[PDB]
RNA sequence: GGGG
DNA sequence: TATAATGGGAGTCTGATGCAGG
DNA sequence: CCTGCATCAGAGCCCAAAA
């Protein structure tokens, strides 16, 4: 019972990625992403 | 008019000093009054001689002395300035190496100072402490909840000053110790103090199997030193354990006296428990090169002796209040100042190795901003020191008293259950049953009871008199809660004969067990009723008479009681409104004896005895942190002669010393009309018309102009493109002219900020050259008026650089402040409450010729619906109305003691005395009875009220003392159908007023990465609509109104400003568009590294950017 | 801490 | 830019699930 | 095979919210 248990978890990760086109080398990263600045403000505020 | 008081109960003793756990416990920690040889070790000083010596190379610490205000406390509060002193301290250099002393008084920064009523300034706001209830420090031993027959003993020291221990007995049978949550096994801990085999089998032993299952041979197989190693390595895995190093960490653990703090509670509890004494605070020693044990021993030795059931061994509930102690504001303070002196500390020791081991004084040596830091820190941002309550004066007194659970060293919201916030039996006579919030924080925060003071360990004790045989005597004894246990308690109502308890049978107390005792075994007796709650609970009359649930909300509001013009004392008091004035220190009295030489609205000059001519000056119309006015008035005419303690001045919200939370009004129980529906009032306008129930309120407004990277903002009287309509009632440099009305929209302060590089567009450029007026460089960002707010503008302060005294925050040239007030009339949607939890807004105003009225013309002021007593089961605000209907006509005010107060029978003697005056007034005036008075006795006999065949002045006296009247309806003129219970009640206005309230919103302010509209009144708002409105709309189906709360009215950016357009052009509103905040999600994800794609019916992908982020 |  | 200096300081309670262990 | 046992992610709404 336990093999066939393993098995099939790793198995689902396998077709998931199987199904959608995703590679599994994705999940690290090389270019980190930036978000834009409006959303990560630099304001002033009242005070100056 | 005359007061009659009522109660049999002689109190020994009075209140303590009410603010007293404030103003006591912070004197004790500064000692300022106290000459410095002769401080004993406590509070800063004992802070002080904790830190010092500092080791390398020594600085050492001779004393320090606290200097005089740089400011008074009415100037402080002016310029938002702290009220505080400047600290010395005297040190001595010592070269460890050399021989060398240099010794300096070093600057250590301010210290703030507690006025005469327990409050502090802060930055210019009156700031309150709230005392902190925790565990207390000790020894205790609570049973193990997974084995039935196995105990756990916790060794806990005062917070941040050690760690927790937990001593739980495994399953193997070896007693293991727990600390910072690892376990080990506790032999091996014994053999580094130095223990042997036999030392352990020979003191303990005498259990078969447990002494036997704590000894492992090979821990007995290493010295003392080895067993230090062995056990350092099970703590910090991966550092070296060398053996100066094992040492240094052991010792700052468990036997330092500076890195592990007992209490002074502590050492008393663990010396009292164990039955050992401790030569310190700490659970160890480092004595002759080697550590003995003090606490280990004999908390293992208790531990076997209580699984073994042997006798004198007992678990400790850790709720009751002697094993549960408060942390006042010296407590407080001190810990966060002991922070900031090992901070300074580092600073010391790292600047004894830079720079030059000699070219040093203590001068140089010290960098005090850490110290400063820790006491700033703590004063203006901790989670016990509050914005004070100061509505009224009774809000800042029991501000002060107050007792919190949470804070910085006790539960969470999220970290707290149900043992914690149940009334223990312990409370009895310290904290209040009463007086604490409804909702989450239920039982966490408590009030201080009447007659508790805490001691010197921080215990609350109460007073109780002593009994010797059944004479009772004088002698007053304040016990904590582990010595009021051992004794038996009379109830305080037991009858007396002289000194002699009189009553064969007595009702007492042991260990808060109810029981019934002979004279013979009674040991104490309860001082008064008061004692047991808090001092709101002990201001409302009848108590013994109302459902707690609702006695609760009769406490908590009389703290948002707004002061009134008219203000008066109720006419049925408990006697302790007196007291509140006179502590609170709101009111002023006479310092001795003399004559009153002038009285003036401003000050009042009274000649003592002593030839000195002392002159009172009085607070006028000044703005609390709530904006109700504090102001006193003179109580005395020139030449009155005055004794020692007689009033000068009444405070805010009290007449002629009592306190006034509201006024008297003359109110029947009823329905009408449906405007009594739910717990809303209906009353009179002959309230406002005499002017009840107003009071003055101040609002407070401030601009800054400052220096900017495009020019200065200057405050002018000159602003582009107003007319001279809008500038009326502005002074000659810009500022609104003291006196004058001021409505919504209206400029205050004028200013003018110089305008960025948007510097008008085209489109205004072709604009501005048709009418030929060049673009102005400034903009108008004058001060104006909040919608809804406004009143007559009574002050101006102007602060600006250059100035004496004043010196802005780094770019401010100059800060004006405007100060405006507003004389509020009673309005429908103002709030109403009596001390007995009834609650409600004003929903109607009838004129007088509606007001349902008396047989000779009189109309009542307020009608309350019947319906709200009988599920709230409060009804002393029934007995207060009876005794309320006698007093009006007999021209009299009642105090009724709570539990010792006006009972049935004595209120039916004084309503008879009054139904003469309502009546035989009449019969001698030439009227008999009337018509419609025959009537509704007629109605009563069928309701049993009136015995059937007795004159018609019989029937009416005996509804009288059922305290039912004869009602007219102004509308009709027949009278009600029956009769109708009339009386004069107390009722206050309280602090929820609509005009604060009432807010709407068109469009407005939108924040900065959603776009979505802001919250609450100040800043023009939109309402929340949240996920439970969402389901709202869901669940009804209506999806283009739901979606317009998604887009247009929120976050949609293209259709909000289309929406608009469409409105004031008569168009519909179109269709809406991709909402922002959705947007602001899908950039977010890509920021994770994850692809958020909008696709089409055809799996292509859809741009939802319109082109602008794709290259 | 405060309102429902 | 040049005596020599060589290993740190510090803080509740619930239910669900994926893990090394008699 | 099964069971202790830890590490993690949950813990009501809206308004004042006095910085
Ligand atoms: N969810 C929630 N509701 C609250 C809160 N505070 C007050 N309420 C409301 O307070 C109301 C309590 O109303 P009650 O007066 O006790 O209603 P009742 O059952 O008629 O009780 P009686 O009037 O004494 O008869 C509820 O309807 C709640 O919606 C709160 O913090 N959370």
């Amino acid at each position: 019972r336990a093999r066939r248990a393993k098995a099939r978890k790793r198995l689902e990760v396998v077709r998931a990625f199987l199904d959608s086109g995703n590679r599994p080398e994705w999940m690290i990263l090389e270019a980190v992403p930036v978000l834009p600045p409006d959303l990560r403000p630099m304001v002033q505020v009242d005070g100056g | 008019m005359e007061i009659k008081r009522f109660g049999r109960i002689r109190e020994v003793i009075p209140l303590p000093p009410l603010t007293e756990i404030q103003v006591e416990s912070y004197r004790r920690a500064l000692q300022a009054d106290v000459p410095p040889e002769k401080r004993e070790n406590v509070g800063i000083q004992a802070a002080f001689r904790e830190t010092f010596p500092i080791e390398e190379l020594v600085l050492d610490f001779l004393e320090y002395r606290l200097g005089e205000p740089p400011f008074p406390q009415d100037e402080c509060r002016e310029k938002d300035l702290t009220y505080q002193a400047p600290l010395y301290a005297r040190l001595q250099l010592i070269h460890k190496d050399t021989g060398l002393i240099k010794e300096d008084e070093v600057f250590l920064g301010h210290i703030p100072l507690m006025t005469e009523d327990g409050s502090f300034i802060i930055n210019g706001a009156d700031r309150v402490i709230v005392s902190q209830i925790h565990r207390s420090p000790g020894v205790y031993f609570t049973p193990d909840p997974a084995r039935p027959g196995r105990y756990i003993a916790s060794i806990i020291p005062l917070p941040k000053r050690g760690p927790w221990i937990d001593l739980e007995v495994e399953p193997n049978g070896v007693v293991s110790m727990k600390v910072n949550k690892r376990k080990f096994p506790l032999v091996l801990l014994l053999r580094v103090l130095g223990y042997d085999q036999e030392t352990l089998a020979r003191e303990l032993g005498a259990y078969g199997e447990l002494v036997q299952g704590l000894m492992d041979e090979s821990v007995f197989a290493m010295r003392p030193e080895e067993a230090l190693i062995r056990l350092f390595t099970l703590l910090r895995p991966g550092d070296p354990p060398k053996r100066d190093k094992a040492v240094a960490y052991v010792y700052g653990l468990i036997a330092d006296p500076r890195r592990y703090d007992l209490g002074e509670a502590g050492r008393y509890k663990a010396e009292e428990k164990l039955g050992i004494r401790l030569s310190g605070r700490t659970l160890a020693r480092f004595e002759d090169g080697e550590f003995k044990d003090e606490v280990f021993l004999p908390t293992l030795r208790y531990l076997f002796a209580l699984t073994a059931g042997v006798p004198g061994h007992e678990v400790d509930d850790i709720d009751h209040l002697g094993n549960r102690r408060i942390r006042t504001v010296g407590e407080l303070m001190t810990d966060q100042f002991r922070v900031g002196l090992a901070r300074l500390a580092r600073g010391v020791r790292e600047r004894m190795l830079m720079g030059s081991e000699d070219s040093l004084t203590p001068a140089k040596l010290v960098n005090s901003r850490p110290l400063e830091a820790a006491i700033r820190e703590f004063f203006s941002r901790s989670q016990l020191s509050q914005f004070k309550d100061e509505t009224n004066p009774l809000s800042s007194l029991r501000h002060k008293r107050r007792i919190s659970a949470l804070g910085p060293g006790g539960l969470t919201r999220e970290r707290a259950g149900f043992d914690v916030r149940d009334v223990h039996r312990t409370h009895y006579g310290r904290i209040c049953p009463v007086e604490t919030p409804e909702g989450a924080n239920i039982g966490l925060i408590t009030s201080l009871a009447a007659y508790a003071r805490v001691d010197e360990l921080g215990f609350i004790r109460t007073p109780y008199r002593r009994v010797v045989g059944g004479v009772v005597t004088d002698e007053v004894v304040y016990m904590t809660a582990t010595e009021e246990d051992r004794y038996t308690i009379a109830q305080a109502n037991t009858p007396l004969e002289g000194n002699r308890i009189a009553a064969e049978r007595v009702v007492a107390r042991r260990k808060g067990e109810p029981v019934i005792v002979s004279p013979e075994e009674v040991e104490f007796m309860d001082v008064s009723p008061k004692q047991v709650f808090s001092v709101n609970t002990n201001l409302i009359p009848f108590l013994e008479h109302d459902d707690a649930n609702r006695a609760l909300m009769g406490s908590n509001m009389q703290t948002q009681a707004v002061p009134l013009i008219r203000a008066q004392a109720p006419v049925v008091m408990t006697g302790l409104e007196e007291r509140v004035v006179r502590d609170s220190l709101a009111a002023l009295y006479a310092e001795e004896d003399g004559e009153v030489a002038k009285v003036d609205g401003n000050r009042i000059v009274v000649r003592y005895e002593d030839g000195r001519l002392v002159e009172y000056p009085l607070r006028r119309f000044y703005r609390s942190n709530q904006g109700t006015a504090l102001d006193q008035r003179p109580r005395v005419v020139v030449g009155q002669r005055v004794r020692k303690g007689d009033l000068l001045a009444d405070g805010p919200a009290s007449e002629n010393g009592f306190l006034a939370l509201g006024q008297n009004v003359l109110v029947a129980i009823m329905p009408f009309d449906g405007y009594n529906f739910e717990d809303a009032i209906v009353i009179s306008e002959e309230l406002l018309k005499r002017d009840f129930y107003t009071s003055i309120h101040i609002e407070r407004y401030e601009i800054e102009a400052r220096d900017t990277k495009l020019g200065p903002e200057r405050i002018t009287r000159d602003i582009p493109h107003l007319s001279e309509a809008a500038l009326r009632d502005l002074d000659e440099e810009g500022v609104v002219r003291i006196g004058a009305e001021v409505k919504p929209g209206d400029i205050l302060v004028g200013r003018t900020s110089f305008k960025g590089e948007s510097e008008p567009t085209p489109e205004e450029r072709l604009l501005r050259s048709i009418f030929g007026e060049k673009a102005r460089d400034v903009k108008d960002t004058s001060l104006r008026v909040p919608p809804g707010e406004g009143g007559i503008v009574v002050r101006t302060v102007r602060l600006r650089r250059g100035d004496p005294g004043v010196e802005l925050k780094p770019g401010v040239r100059e800060v004006v402040r405007v100060y405006v007030a507003q004389k509020r009339k009673l309005q429908v949607g103002d709030k109403l409450a009596n001390r007995h939890g009834n609650k409600g807004v004003v929903a109607k105003i009838l004129p007088v010729e509606d007001m349902p009225h008396l047989p000779d013309g009189t109309p009542v002021d307020v009608i309350l619906n019947p319906l709200g007593v009988p599920s709230r089961m409060n009804l002393g605000q029934i007995l207060e109305t009876h005794l309320g209907l006698a007093g009006y006509f007999l021209g009299q005010r009642y105090i009724s003691p709570i539990f010792d107060g006006a009972k049935e029978p004595e209120i039916k003697e004084l309503l008879a005395q009054a139904f003469e005056v309502y009546f035989g007034k009449r019969k001698g005036e030439g009227f008999g009875v009337d018509k419609r008075e025959v009537e509704v006795l007629r109605r009563a006999e069928k309701l049993g009220l009136v015995t059937p065949g007795k004159t018609p002045e019989e029937q009416l006296k005996e509804l009288f003392l059922q305290g039912k009247v004869v009602l007219y309806d102004g509308r009709t003129g027949e009278p009600i159908e029956g009769p109708i219970v009339v009386g004069q009640m107390f009722i206050m206005k309280l602090y929820h007023m609509v005009e604060d309230k009432m807010h709407a919103r068109s469009t407005g302010p939108y924040s900065l990465i959603t776009q979505q509209p802001l919250g609450g009144k100040a800043q023009f708002g939109g309402q929340r609509f949240g996920e439970m409105e969402v389901w709202a709309l869901e669940a009804y189906g209506a999806a283009h109104t739901l979606q317009e709360m998604l887009t247009l009215k929120s976050d949609d950016i293209e259709g909000r400003n289309a929406a608009y357009e469409a409105i004031i052009k008569g168009e519909d509103v179109p269709e809406p568009s991709v909402p922002e905040s959705f947007r602001v999600l899908v950039k977010e994800l890509q920021a994770l590294a994850l692809d958020v794609q909008t696709l089409d019916e055809k799996d292509n992908p859809v741009d939802i950017f319109e082109g602008l982020a794709s290259k």
